[PDB]
RNA sequence: CAUUGGUGAGCAGCGAAGGAUUUGGUGGAUUACUAGCUAAUAGCAAUCUAUUUCAAAGAAUUCAAACUUGGGGGAAUGCCUUGUUGA
């Protein structure tokens, strides 16, 4: 026999991610 | 070392615990305000926990006959038949024929 | 060009058009909002269905698009809209009279970018306030700081920094106070894409040559360098699953994957789009996922994905290739010819200049396929012959259906373009159907019917002759000759009693069907360019040739209307549902409705665009048009 | 942050070998041996049976 | 449907039900599938009997006594609508209770319906035992739990829990402490023994549906899509009441230990795996084992429950509690 | 998916955890030496007790295995468990089996391999665990009644499905068998891995870098076909091609030689990449027996490409260090030899190098001209290099001798290519 | 003479760098498209907790409660209902 190439769901876990809202401050 | 400095980005001074996103990057339970410079070196290390960091950037950058030779002008070239040179000789067992 | 019956809806049929799409993520989850000329759509990145439409029609095209959380933002000729959900939360109009190319949003900032090298910041009014208003300040390049600008970037933990990356080299501003912190040494190449890694301090650019910079911008220096020989790159995405891979997609629709710890290179994807209408102009790593997502200009979208390696410890050594998770997409190239399929207009077949036949949906635009042309095993025991290399069908000039034999045999025939036959296809297997349609003079088809039971269709040719043949059974039953120049419309009634054929010598002639007398001839002016029958009531329409539409009583046999006050010739038109109307859209780019009983003109739009398909639906809500740029459908509604 | 949790080793629970017989480990928490006086009774009306 | 969990006791083999038909039977560390059935009425619930051999399923009206692989071996006739079931193994009986509000005990090792009982205050909306004491505590839409007991008609006390309906009850392994969740956004210690409530919890932010006390008094509570686990709640001193937050720092409150919120679900049920640290959690889309580095005890006794128990083990072992089986009638308090 | 599916994948991942007395005995005992009844009766202390023995033979055989008399036999080894440990802690551990794969592939026809990798087998059950690097090292041994050993033990993993089918069977598996294995793509992808850090931690020998030479041979002959396979195949094996010349062992050198002038001869590679193929086999050329092989290797080379820039030059770093690994007086005896390789088109671009970079040594290329037979349009070009040669030099001597010579064969197209440039 | 029954060896005819049966896997459709999570007029999405507790409001059938049973005879002891003796 070959080798079995067969494709399986892909389902989306979720990754963190940074924030430019944080990113910008402010002066005094 | 870096090759700018940015006088404000030190003179500043910026709250933390008015933001739920950002109140995990204190140190102590006092610290409320922190000035830019280490707001921006928590804010990296955070940078780093979110994605780690690599090999790739971090270990490796790019800087009589050699011998790498054959693995460099592989990855140079991308389809290693010889075609685009007027081969003048018919190559042989694939006949390349299109009907009229 | 407002007009006091009909009002237009949308345009249906679009997914792309070149710009380059923007993403967002929502929580956990993933959306793509892409733009179409004027107006920008919103899909589920998981599963590609319709989200949202843009609410109204921006004044020009759209320049730029970003996205956010809830937010997105369109930059068209001057202004920059900010809308929620579709609908326009805010107008941003820019003090100047250049157009916008580049937008950039990060924190308290939005940053838009003119085309005369100009930075323009507008800043929150206070950081509880969910988009910005206040105008800042208007940082600008000076030809000798850069050349022009290409894209605004915001690297991570960069506080009020910008990262202006322009023709030459790369600039860093300060936008709260705005002083060009840093300058980049010259690149000796041009500069055309960049984007941010997610390693710190790096922004990966792709010169006009294959070549990839990561440039560590804390530094100021170059990591590295990839040299692709011979390409244009156009797009830069870095995988953020954990497997540090990167796809550069060129400007020929190459798509290479390189594995940035082994320097190798994984990957290629070959013509993914298409080399004349862009490329890839978009290749995006959703964050955190093997999925990329892919955009172009030839009018679709694509997913990508990564499948898990096969061996247990190797593990990325061996890399599995990246297959095809899933897309939409509809015509490249404008379309031919429109049809209604069902009398509850649901679904419309549409034949594209580009030889694809697609099927539409009004309801949900991902019921919406492609017909495929996959022909079936040739009934006689033989070999069907055709260039192995296989090509669409050629262009589908005319197209006719019917919905009452559906399931059993073939219902579509079409007439394609220097062909001499037309090929029955399918409608519920949405296939090509097994029978082809021979013409038997050596004329190319120039029009094509079908009988209401379905049962017959006929096939009028370019040198007079008509043939009319079984479509159960592709088998020829009948052959009139009456017209010695082109056939140009044929028709029969609903009895299956009288048939009609108008022809280019200017002569309708009438035919009994049951037996196969020959009823009458009547003789017009000029040579008769369309035929459009209706039914119910007996009563057709020709488009004559000297820029005029005559109506016919197809029963007592004469001429009843004539509608004058055309000024060019005549492309297509169309009776009303209900008898009572025509629609007629003409090549001096107007469409006009005239109403038959008081036998005359009623409305006209003139439009920017010239209409070149006009069709009612049959449950006669819309009116569906089609157009001579602009690859979708334009459908109408019925004040009526 | 000393996450630990409970590891108990197959080879401490089965033997490796084939012809020796599984330990049995015993814990006289009360708790985990409920009905005294009811078990122990019905073990005398079993014997007088 | 959404799906219910019932661990084995001894350790190993867990049963999952759903809503519409689709019952199984599993090994879950071999994974080998002992049984499987698509029957398609609304199950509600399933317990082992008393080996992995025997199980027990409520069903839309009767409750069906399978095999180790599903072939039915009774239709229980005389447990009308039973929503919940639950098994005292030492004395071997299978009780159940319904929506018609009686409480069926019944004997499945001869066969026989002991004792038929009549909770007359409506249809039952928890349930669960004594495991020191065997004696069940319904707990009924008054707000009030009531203690019944197989030889006894009158409940043997009834306890005015919460202000409306008693949503779930669960009770310690000591036999010494119950903590009850009710419909008024409410949770409640109880302490059995004495029979006074020892400290209750007022305001939770949505209904308690369902708690669990583990193998080591720890305290799991589900509402809706969250999981919370306070530890050492069950104690009587007054400084460990389950707070949510430490106001400001403050060594007295007990804020959680552990803590999982699934996201579009909504937990149905929850158990402790016995003696390793897990606890399972079924909802509408599946199982979930939650790491829970505290829960389960460690060191088991062997002649009670091994976890390591092979067949020859087993089927010596339960002949020998079928021959000491507790009559049905000393179930005190 | 279903619940049988997930249930399956669940038993796959605690595939070794001894749950019950009956799968102990299962795991247990299965061994490599020892029948059924007789391995699962002993215990972890007996296999411990002959396999330190048969570690101190191998020890004297070969002298690094005392490190893992350090780190993996020890008593301590006795007790650890593989199940009951984090995963940073299984990685070292899978770090230790592979490194001792490698350092003992080299022995398997001898018992004391097979006593000592049995205690590997038994305690640390390399035969579920890290079975690719258990085949991969004791691949070549496809006869050997070890491998059939091997094979009955293991669980085949996803890349090996051909030996799927021979498992459990007295006949061994067959030669088109293994050329099958490695005629699928991404298992030469893996074996190229195992290769890189064999060579990395330098184990090779002659037996199994015969056995990878004569599968990369048989992949591309097979391939000999489908030019999208070959073309796909190409950066593959010359990477190994690569790698394998950048090593020191000449064993590795003559392998990698030989792979090279298969894969050319079986596609017509570009020009640029013949000469960096001869720009790293120089370059690392040391030895005697690799002196030789090269030399057989780069005529093949050049004489496969054909098209237009035929027959021009080296370059001036090429041909300098050609010069270096290679004398003239060598060129001269290999084109003395008695077998007389095809040749033609690797001398003539020498010699049109010679004549445009040292412009001395003219003595050398008439030798070269009397020792072999060129061909009509070598003879053009060469005299055409010469003539521009006499035009910026002064009419030397030798360089009217070259010229006699061919008046001595060919006045005539001495005239044509003169009537091209001249009188 | 048939065969409307197999198994084959061959033509005519069809016939563009091949053709014909069989089968695994994934994607999209199958109802008519308004985005994710939570304690929800809002925040989060890099995080809910070192304001997450308070106050208020909130306690009939003083127990309606198996509308849920295959048929026929019954019921020691149970259970149940009505009476009753002693506290």
């Amino acid at each position: 026999p070959k080798v079995v190439r067969e494709a399986k769901k892909v389902e989306m876990t979720e990754a963190r991610a940074y924030n430019a809202d944080a990113d910008t401050a402010k002066a005094a | 070392e870096a090759a700018w400095i940015d006088s404000d980005d030190e003179k500043i001074k910026v709250p933390i615990l008015v933001t739920n996103k950002t109140k995990k990057l204190r140190t102590s339970y006092n610290e409320s305000k922190i000035n830019g410079v280490h707001y921006i070196n928590r804010l990296r290390s955070q940078f780093e926990k979110i994605y780690p960091r690599p090999k790739w950037v971090d270990d490796e950058s790019d800087s009589n006959g050699d011998i790498n030779a054959l693995t460099k002008i592989l990855s140079t070239t991308y389809n290693y038949k010889d075609t685009l040179s007027n081969s003048k000789l018919l190559p042989p067992k694939k006949l390349d024929i299109v009907r009229l | 060009k407002n007009s006091k019956i009909f009002s237009p809806f949308r345009i249906i049929g679009n997914v792309s058009n070149g710009v380059p799409f923007a993403t967002g993520t929502l929580g956990s989850t993933f959306y793509i909002v892409t733009c179409v000329g004027k107006t920008f759509q919103i899909y589920d990145a998981n599963t590609l269905h319709l989200l949202f439409v843009s609410e109204k029609e921006t004044p020009s095209s759209i320049v730029a698009l970003s996205a956010h959380f809830h937010y997105v933002y369109a930059a068209y000729e001057n202004k920059v809209g900010i809308y929620k959900r579709g609908i326009e939360e805010h107008l941003l109009e820019l003090e100047t009279d250049a157009n916008v190319e580049h937008l950039c949003i990060f924190g308290d900032y939005l940053c838009a970018s003119t085309d005369d090298n100009s930075i323009f910041i507008y800043k929150k009014s206070d950081p509880q306030d969910k988009y910005p208003s206040e105008f800042y300040t208007k940082l600008t390049v000076t030809e000798i700081q850069g050349g022009e600008i290409v894209s605004l970037q915001h690297l991570a933990t960069y506080l009020n920094k910008l990262t202006v990356v322009t023709k030459s080299n790369v600039l860093l501003f300060n936008v709260r106070t705005g002083k060009l912190v840093f300058t980049s040494n010259e690149f000796p190449d041009q500069i055309t894409t960049a984007e941010p890694a997610p390693v710190l301090d790096i922004i990966a650019l792709g010169t006009v040559t294959g070549e990839v910079i990561m440039f560590n911008m804390r530094k100021g220096k170059r990591i590295r360098t990839i040299k692709i020989p011979q390409s244009r790159i156009s797009s830069l995405s870095f995988r953020t699953d954990g497997s540090s891979h990167l796809s550069v997609g060129t400007s020929s629709g190459d798509l290479i994957f390189y594995d940035l710890d082994r320097r190798s290179r994984i990957h290629v994807l070959k013509n993914i789009h298409r080399e004349s209408y862009g490329g890839v102009t978009q290749a995006t790593f959703l964050n955190g996922q093997p999925i990329i997502v892919t955009s172009g200009g030839d009018n679709s979208l694509k997913e990508y994905v990564f499948d898990p390696s096969l061996s247990q410890g190797s593990g990325d050594v061996v890399v599995q290739p990246p297959r095809y998770l899933r897309s939409r997409g509809g015509h490249s190239q404008p379309p031919s010819y429109i049809a209604f399929a069902d009398s509850q207009s649901h679904f419309m077949l549409s034949a594209s200049k580009d030889r694809s036949l697609w099927s539409f949906s009004l309801r949900k635009d991902a019921q919406s396929q492609e017909m495929s042309q996959r022909l079936h095993k040739k009934q006689d025991g033989g070999r069907v012959g055709g260039s192995t290399i296989k090509s669409k069908f050629p262009e589908i000039v005319a197209l006719a259906i019917e919905n009452a034999r559906i399931g059993e045999w073939e219902n579509i025939i079409t007439a394609h373009k220097d062909e001499k036959f037309a090929r029955t296809w399918d409608m519920r297997n949405k296939r090509v159907g097994r029978w082809t349609f021979d013409t038997t003079d050596d004329g190319f088809v120039k029009s094509v019917a079908m009988s209401q039971c379905g049962n017959f269709g006929f096939i009028g040719s370019s040198n007079g002759s008509i043939t009319i043949y079984n479509m159960q059974s592709g088998i020829l039953r009948k052959k009139y000759k009456l017209h010695k120049r082109a056939v140009t419309g044929i028709s029969l009634d609903g009895m299956n009693r009288k048939m009609v054929s108008c022809g280019l010598d200017g002569i309708v002639g009438f035919y009994d069907f049951n037996k196969s007398t020959l009823l009458g001839k009547l003789k017009l002016d000029a040579p008769i360019t369309a035929m459009v029958y209706h039914r119910s009531s007996d009563l057709f329409a020709l488009a004559l040739d000297d820029l005029s539409i005559v109506v016919i009583d197809a029963v007592t046999q004469r001429v009843v209307r004539q509608l004058w006050g055309h000024s060019n010739r005549i492309t297509a038109f169309d009776f009303s549902p209900e008898g009572r109307w025509i629609v007629s859209a003409s090549l001096d780019s107007t469409i006009r409705t005239w109403d038959l009983p008081t036998g005359g003109c009623i409305d006209g739009i003139i439009v920017d665009n010239v209409a070149t398909n006009v069709k009612f639906s049959p449950n006669g809500d819309l009116l569906a048009t089609t157009h001579v740029t602009g690859n979708g459908i334009c459908i109408w509604t019925n004040r009526a | 942050m000393k996450i630990k949790t409970i590891k108990r080793s197959a080879d401490d629970y089965v033997p490796v070998k084939s012809t020796q017989e599984s330990q049995m480990p015993r814990n006289l928490n009360p708790e985990l041996h409920p009905f005294e006086r009811a078990r122990e009774y019905t073990k005398a009306l079993n014997a007088t049976k | 449907g959404p799906y219910h969990i019932k661990y084995a006791k001894n350790g190993t083999h867990l049963l999952i039900t759903g809503r519409k038909g689709h019952v199984a039977s599993m090994d879950w560390r071999k994974g080998q599938l002992r049984a499987e059935l698509f029957l398609n009425e609304t199950c509600h619930s399933a317990t082992y009997l008393q080996n992995e051999q025997y199980f027990a399923v409520a069903q839309k009206k009767y409750t069906f006594i399978y095999d180790h692989e599903g072939t039915e071996l009774h239709r229980l006739k005389q447990h009308i609508e039973a929503r919940h079931l639950d098994f005292l193994p030492y004395h071997y009986l299978l009780v159940t209770a319904g929506e018609t509000g009686w409480l069926k005990y019944h004997d499945v090792s001869t066969g026989q319906l002991v004792s038929e009982l009549r909770t007359k205050a409506g249809p039952t909306m928890a349930m669960a035992q004594n495991p020191w004491n065997a004696v069940m505590h319904l707990g009924h839409s008054n707000g009030t739990v009531s203690l019944w007991s197989p030889s006894m008609p009158e409940p043997l006390v009834k306890l005015l829990s919460a202000r409306g309906p008693v949503n779930s009850i669960a009770i310690d392994r000591s036999g010494y402490y119950m903590a009850t969740t009710g419909a008024d956004r409410s949770m409640k210690i109880w302490d059995i023994r004495n029979f006074k409530q020892l400290h209750s919890v007022e305001s939770l932010p949505t209904p308690g549906t369902n708690v669990s006390i583990s193998d080591t008094g720890l305290l799991a509570l589900s509402r809706g899509p969250h999981v919370t686990l306070w530890k050492d709640a069950l104690k009587l001193s007054g400084d460990s009441k389950p707070c949510f937050g430490s106001m400001g720092g403050n060594p007295h409150r007990n804020t959680p230990y552990m803590s999982h919120l699934f996201a579009g679900n909504k937990v149905e049920n929850l158990g402790f795996v016995p003696f390793e640290d897990l606890l399972g959690v079924g909802h509408q889309t599946g199982i979930t084992n939650l790491i829970v580095p505290g829960a389960g005890e460690a060191n088991y006794d062997a002649l009670e429950l091994n976890p390591f128990e092979t067949k020859k083990q087993r089927q010596e072992q339960e002949v020998r509690t079928l021959l000491n089986k507790l009559p049905a009638d000393t179930i005190t308090l | 998916s279903s619940l049988s599916d997930q249930l399956a994948q669940v038993a796959s991942n605690n595939a070794t955890v001894a749950l019950d007395r009956k799968r102990r005995q299962k795991l247990h005992s299965a061994s490599l030496i020892y029948n059924s009844k007789t391995a699962a009766t002993q215990d972890y202390d007996f296999i411990f007790e002959n396999a330190s023995k048969a570690l101190e033979e191998l020890s004297q055989i070969e002298p690094k295995f005392a490190i893992f008399s350090r780190t993996l036999f020890s008593e301590s080894s006795i007790s650890l468990d593989r199940n009951v440990q984090t995963k940073e802690e299984i990685k070292d551990l899978d770090n230790a089996i592979n490194a001792y794969l490698l350092l003992a592939s080299s022995k398997w026809y001898l018992a004391p391999t097979l006593h000592a990798t049995e205690w590997l087998v038994r305690r640390f059950q390399i035969h579920v665990k890290n079975t690719e690097m258990l085949l991969l090292s004791t691949l070549n041994y496809y006869q050997t009644p070890v491998f059939k050993r091997i094979l009955s033990i293991i669980k085949l993993p996803p890349l090996f499905n051909c030996l799927s089918n021979f498992v459990r069977s007295e006949k061994p598996p067959t030669a088109l068998t293994m050329i099958k294995l490695f005629n699928d793509m991404d298992f030469l992808k893996l074996y190229t891995s195992y290769l890189d850090q064999c060579i990395k931690h330098n184990a090779t020998y002659t037996n199994q870098l015969l056995f990878t030479t004569c599968c990369f041979i048989n992949v591309v002959a097979f391939n000999s076909n489908n030019d999208e396979k070959l073309n796909q195949l190409v950066p593959i094996l010359l990477e190994i091609s690569a790698k394998l010349l950048a090593s020191k062992s000449k064993d590795c050198q003559i392998a990698a030689h030989t792979i090279l002038v298969v894969f050319a001869t079986a596609l017509p590679l570009k020009k640029t990449i013949i000469l960096a193929a001869m720009e790293t086999i120089l370059s690392n050329l040391d030895a005697k027996e690799a002196k030789h092989s090269a030399l057989l290797t780069i005529c093949k080379l050049f004489q496969t490409l054909k098209g237009q820039g035929n027959v021009d030059q080296l370059p001036s770093k090429i041909f300098k260090l050609f010069d270096s690994k290679f004398d003239t007086v060598s060129i001269l005896t290999f084109l003395d030899k008695e077998d007389k390789p095809v040749c033609d088109k690797f001398i003539t671009s020498y010699t049109r190098s010679i004549a445009r970079y040292d412009r001395s040594k003219l003595n050398i290329i008439l030798s070269l001209l009397k020792k072999i037979r060129l061909e009509r349009y070598e003879v053009r070009l060469i005299i055409t290099d010469l003539i521009y040669l006499s035009e910026i030099l002064e009419d030397k001597s030798q360089l009217v001798e070259l010229f006699e010579y061919f008046i001595s064969i060919n006045e005539d197209l001495v005239l044509k290519c003169l009537k091209s440039l001249g009188l």
